[PDB]
């Protein structure tokens, strides 16, 4: 899901 | 080695540890703390929108613990930042539900929500009977396993690490660290006379894919209502 990974893809950096 | 196993077992109980939002013990201990017949009425007036900013809000809030979760983890780092992504996205939601056993009590059927435990029934708002009365069973069917602390930890780090998920680059690397956890997971099970418990997992891959559409529109749809 895109929502999910820009949630994720900001956590990790 | 048995000991090179056990040195596995004890770091990713560690960073289960360290990412919980709340020590297993104060969960436990705040289960007296039950929100109040008007408390719950409090909730129940709430708009329909107002209730799931607070709860998108908190699933939201879940993941990226979840998120630091798989940063300790050993070999997680080191995979490349494709891989990091493709396994977050595929497992994040589905550890949040399996975390959450740890706070729903089943003696009287309530879970912690912003400071209080309370029941099903605080969630009114939110409209979705079937899906809010699918997450309860969920989480009732896992706190009648008693899973413990170490046995979360692992299962949750091997819902993470799946080398089977689509779009993955570097599937070995990531079959070295599942096969690592199966073993040491596999270890820990059979010195507990507890082997059999995974047979008993209800399945999560449905419910957690609900919970990251509902979070997703929420997102979407933010510039239709008030200002957060
Ligand atoms: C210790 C701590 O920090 N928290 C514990 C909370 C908890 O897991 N509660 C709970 C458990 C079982 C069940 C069945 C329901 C709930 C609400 C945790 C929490 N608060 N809020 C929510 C969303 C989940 C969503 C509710 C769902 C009915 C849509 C709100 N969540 C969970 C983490 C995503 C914060």
């Amino acid at each position: 899901n895109m929502g999910l990974e820009a949630i994720i893809r900001k956590a990790l950096m | 080695s048995l000991t090179e196993i056990e040195h596995l077992v004890q770091s990713v109980c560690k960073s289960y540890r360290e990412t919980c939002q709340l020590r297993l013990e104060d969960l436990l201990r705040q289960r007296s703390n039950i929100f109040s017949r008007e408390e719950v009425t409090g909730y129940q007036r709430k708009s329909m929108w107002e209730m799931w900013e607070r709860c998108a809000h908190h699933l939201t809030e879940a993941i990226q613990y979840v998120v630091e979760f798989a940063k300790r983890l050993s070999g997680f780092m080191e995979l490349c930042q494709n891989d990091q992504i493709v396994l977050l996205k595929a497992g994040a939601m589905e550890v949040v539900l399996v975390r959450m056993c740890r706070a729903y009590n089943a003696d009287n059927r309530t879970v912690f929500f912003e400071g209080k435990y309370g029941g099903m029934e605080l969630f009114r708002a939110l409209g979705c009977s079937e899906l809010i009365s699918s997450i309860f069973d969920f989480s009732h069917s896992l706190s009648a396993l008693h899973f413990s602390e170490d046995e979360i930890a692992l299962y949750t780090a091997l819902v993470l690490i799946n080398a089977h998920r689509p779009g993955l680059q570097e599937k070995r690397k990531v079959e070295q660290l599942q096969y690592n956890l199966e073993l040491a997971f596999h270890h820990h099970l059979c010195k507990t006379h507890r082997q059999s418990i995974l047979a008993k997992l209800p399945p999560a891959g449905k419910l957690a894919s609900l919970c990251s559409q509902h979070v997703e529109r929420l997102q979407i749809f933010q510039h239709l209502h008030p200002i957060v």
